[PDB]
């Protein structure tokens, strides 16, 4: 029932097959091919000039291929956003994921993209977090205080922010 | 007609916001104008200008759309449904243009802006087309702040309608480039709830929406009505509250008002 949602995104797991993803997402919401290659892209509600969405990448084009990549925008709200400009400025390239989360707040971030190029191995994992100040997240409209923190192998490689205070 | 003006004024009053409309009917070069010389934040409707600037450049470099552009994590900004697939890889300028125009991909937009030299270079392209009003000042995502009174990243409905006419129907671009722009805009993945929702289903529309802060909700379109010469329609809408929700239906309502009888 319904469009792609955060609950569906959370239920979908790394390692699931294409058909398991469609079982949960609802194939009426999803597409493959075109600009998405062999990935599966699933639309949520209208938001801005597009939609909230998820994109799932797989270990190969095969039917038995497993989810090795999950990306989403506007499906997940941060659970307790407490990021501030000061906390963003406390984050340093070279920090581990644990150090970054302790700095920005354990409830400030959602996972924008997460990819395991050696799935099921975690070697080479890349991770982008979208992190938000107390009122920065919106599931429909323009963000009002957000940051992108990205990692490879669990080490922060860069940070950018927009409109934090 | 004064009737159309009153209907648009009433729609604006009922909506609580500020509405800008410019329609050009190319059958007789007539126009319907409402706040058409006021500035409005363009938001993603500016992706048309950036794609057109690259198309114009391609008239002097005909393989340009096949040139590859690297996508890196540092490039990512929100609304990146296509570019995120290609992080640590590349996309062609054609793929970036299509992604900006059809998925409103903001990373693609920033690559188009950067390719031509930055926001001031997109503005210079507008000037070369005779558009003295358009100004692109920022990249994505900050070009969407849409703060009332801020002229950055704004244009007027009159200026944008004339420019869109020149690009999609006139001679601002070469014939093949104009056809490519129209092909891309006919393939946008949204727009159905904006101008198009106010038009008969049989009409063919190439459009680009925009959305931003202050509930800004925009759409620009080239329209081929059944058995009629094409129209150009620009509808811009913005609201007083920073967190206002989008009102795509207001654009549909404006489109219905100004095309009633065609």
């Amino acid at each position: 029932a319904g469009v792609m949602t955060g609950a569906k995104f959370t239920q979908i797991q790394f390692g699931m097959t294409r058909q398991q993803v469609l079982d949960i997402a609802g194939a009426e919401n999803c597409e493959t091919g075109g600009s998405f290659g062999d990935s599966i892209h699933c639309r949520g509600h209208a938001a801005g000039d597009y939609y909230a969405y998820a994109t799932f990448g797989f270990t190969s084009a095969a039917a038995d291929a497993k989810v090795d990549s999950k990306s989403q925008e506007k499906l997940l709200a941060p659970s307790a956003p407490t990021l501030t400009l000061a906390k963003f400025n406390q984050v340093t390239v070279g920090m581990t994921r644990a150090q970054v989360l302790a700095t920005v707040g354990q409830g400030s971030c959602t996972t924008w993209s997460e990819y395991y190029p050696a799935y099921p191995s975690t070697a080479g994992v890349t991770l982008s977090l979208s992190c938000f100040d107390v009122d920065g997240y919106s599931s429909t409209g323009f963000y009002r205080g957000s940051a992108h923190l990205w990692f490879t192998d669990g080490v922060l490689q860069g940070k950018r922010q927009w409109d934090l205070v | 007609t004064a009737d159309v003006q009153q209907k648009l004024a009433e729609l604006e009053r009922q909506s609580g916001g500020r509405l800008g409309v410019a329609l050009i009917n190319t059958a007789d070069n007539s126009q319907i104008l409402y706040r058409a010389d006021e500035r409005f934040a363009m938001c993603s409707t500016s992706k048309v200008m950036a794609a057109a600037a690259v198309l114009k450049k391609s008239e002097s470099e005909p393989n340009l759309l096949n040139q590859r552009v690297e996508i890196k994590k540092s490039d990512l900004v929100n609304y990146n449904p296509i570019a995120e697939k290609h992080v640590n890889g590349t996309m062609s300028l054609a793929e970036l243009s299509a992604a900006a125009l059809q998925y409103s991909d903001n990373v693609a937009m920033n690559k188009l802006i950067a390719h031509v030299g930055g926001p001031a270079s997109v503005t210079a392209f507008a000037r070369q087309l005779g558009d003295e009003t358009f100004r692109l000042d920022r990249t994505e995502p900050t070009l969407n702040t849409a703060i009332p009174g801020d002229p950055r990243d704004t244009t007027s409905p009159r200026a944008m309608a004339q420019t869109l006419r020149n690009l999609t129907l006139g001679k601002a671009l070469g014939d093949s480039q104009r056809a490519q722009l129209v092909t891309w805009m006919k393939g946008n993945t949204t727009g159905a709830a904006s101008i198009q929702a106010g038009l008969p289903a049989s009409w063919v529309v190439g459009d680009k929406t925009g959305s931003g802060g202050y509930g800004t909700t925009n759409d620009i379109a080239v329209i081929w009505p059944k058995d009629r010469a094409p129209l150009i329609l620009v509808t811009y809408f913005t609201q007083p509250q920073p967190k206002a929700e989008s009102r795509r239906d207001v654009l549909a309502s404006a489109a219905k008002i100004v095309t009633d009888g065609l």
